[PDB]
């Protein structure tokens, strides 16, 4: 809870800091939910699907796959990013995960259960350049605003 | 002084001298000049012949009560001594302009790009008083400290067209702020901003979203044309909309390729281009159909948008 | 020249001489001309008489602080020396015809005999400035370059 206090009209500043205030206000500050909706459930290896989910407060977002270990990322192309809209919400095209080029994918191509999450440009490669470019650890991708939901791959049959 | 206002770093004066100028809602000074050593004052030609003119007061305007002209001591006659004549204050254009040019006026413009942005304007009245600027949020709140760079808020006469801070108008960065529309306010320093007087300049802040497309139609058949609109794109810069040859039918030719995309709206030139050459509209030269393997159509944009069209006869069914 | 326009193929001059005429809403060049020899001028009679004309400046509008009529150097005076008359632009009319005649402005007309339209217009700046032609779609996009077919969309006074 984050409080504003107002003083009298001809009070000074230093003086200000022991005088009770005349009125307050007050609100909450939280920090917004970044989920994601479609890859969620199951996935047919080397398929396409679109990224669907949403952003409150985000300019720039992340996808990571996580298995036994580091959260490597998914290159999925065009500046890593994902814009948001006015609705707080993001989407892409329909991307195949195992299809796209990087070793994030890796991890996805062999089947299993896994774990997928997004996370905002706060990271901005841990500190330094305004790119996402890093394989962040369980404490890096936790600190962040993020959230991450249980995946798991099919087999292909015609 | 007067008629050259910045040389004392004065936004305005109101010192009189005799045969200089005077606007409609001027309030004259009665100290030492043209207001305590001869305060009253009559017309000479014209609709202002007989007519006052009280210079202890101030001076009415919509052109009633105070007709537009050469003001006599004695009126019409033989005299030509302490002088006036009545003028209407005006400012007659204004724009706002990126640091390399390009008007960004009542357009919306990317944040990232809005930080050297500047606002320059033409005003009749440059002898009496500067125009003031004043930026106002979509809330209603004044913000111009804020967003402030230099040039000290005052615009000078002219300077239209000026992309530095070295000339006349004032830079403002408004990369800060959210994206909204805002409003910039001219008016003159004291007095001379009623109407005709002062202009409100729109512009549009918004985020620098990847460029976006729309279709006025998704599910048509052959032979209906579609137009397609480039949205949210910097202006005076040329696009490039591609057409991958695939999805052409295969028994097109050369000349039949070149006509996907029309010369409707705002596109420049239209044709077929390779990873080398480029085959134009305006002949046949380039590579062929076979040869080459995309369809373009570079398009600018005036404004916010721009506006093409396809034509989608010969295309595959899919 | 100016008076002249289509003869040096411009689209506009603004380079006034003694005597010729200016229009309300011009921006006159203060270039070789009477915009540098003589920029301040002074009404001559009428409801003009005594007001400027600020040459150097865009002329006001709509007939206030700038009335009609002659201009001096001196004002109501015994010179008759450099001079502008001041008009109001004006178009009159203006119609569209069909190659063989008949006015199909405001009215329906078959796609197939709607490929020899004309447009056809008179104006009262001539001197100054030629006038442009600009088509728009319903949806509001300027499709001019596209069914142009000739005159380079300037059209002239009468004919």
């Amino acid at each position: 809870e984050v409080d504003l206090e107002v003083y009298d009209a001809g009070v000074s500043a230093t003086a200000a800091v022991g005088q009770d205030a005349t009125n307050d206000i007050t609100l909450t500050i939280e920090e917004g939910g970044t989920t994601l909706s479609s890859p969620t459930g199951q996935y047919v290896v080397g398929s396409e699907v679109d990224i669907n989910g949403t952003a409150t407060s985000s300019d720039s977002v992340a996808i990571y796959v996580r298995d036994d270990g580091d959260w490597q990322l998914l290159e999925i192309g065009g500046d890593n990013e994902i814009s948001v809209d006015s609705d707080d919400t993001f989407e892409e095209e329909d991307i195949a995960l195992s299809g796209l080029s990087g070793d994030g994918s890796s991890i996805l191509s062999l089947t299993g259960t896994y774990r997928i999450g997004v996370i905002d440009a706060s990271d901005a490669d841990v500190g330094g350049d305004g790119s996402v470019d890093d394989s962040l650890t369980t404490s890096e991708f936790t600190s962040g605003v993020s959230s991450s939901n249980s995946i798991r791959v099919t087999d292909q049959a015609l | 002084e007067r008629g050259n206002l910045d040389a004392d770093s004065e936004s305005f004066n109101k010192t009189i001298q005799s045969g200089d100028r005077v606007f409609l809602g001027e309030e004259i000074s009665t100290d030492a000049g043209l207001g305590a050593s001869n305060p009253l004052l009559t017309g000479t030609a014209g609709n202002s012949e007989g007519v006052s003119l009280d210079l202890s007061s101030p001076i009415p305007q919509t052109t009633e009560n105070q007709p537009l002209g050469t003001y006599d001591v004695d009126g019409s006659g033989s005299a030509t001594t302490p002088n006036v004549t009545l003028l209407a204050p005006r400012i007659t254009d204004s724009e706002i302009l990126t640091s390399s040019g390009g008007d960004v006026t009542g357009s919306a413009i990317s944040s990232s790009d809005a930080g050297n942005l500047y606002v320059n304007a033409d005003y009749n009245y440059e002898s009496a008083e500067k125009v003031e600027v004043t930026v106002e949020d979509p809330s209603g709140t004044d913000i111009t400290n804020e967003v402030l760079s230099g040039t000290d808020t005052f615009v000078d006469d002219g300077s239209i067209g000026s992309t530095s801070s070295t000339g006349g108008g004032v830079g403002i960065d408004m990369s800060d702020q959210d994206a909204g529309e805002y409003t910039i306010i001219l008016e003159g320093a004291e007095d001379l901003d009623f109407g005709d007087a002062t202009e409100t300049m729109t512009l549009t802040i918004s985020s620098q979203d990847e460029i976006g497309i729309e279709l006025d139609s998704e599910s048509v058949t052959q032979g209906t044309d579609v137009q397609y609109t480039v949205t949210n794109g910097i202006d005076g810069n040329e696009h490039v909309v591609a057409m991958d040859l695939s999805d052409l039918q295969n028994d097109a030719t050369t000349e039949q390729a070149k006509e996907v995309f029309r010369n409707i709206g705002d596109t420049s030139e239209v044709g077929i281009a390779n990873s080398s050459a480029t085959n134009t509209s305006g002949s046949s030269t380039g590579p062929t159909v076979e040869t080459a393997d995309i369809a373009y159509a570079v398009v600018e944009i005036d404004g916010a948008s721009a506006v093409g069209g396809i034509e989608t006869q010969y295309l595959d069914d899919s």
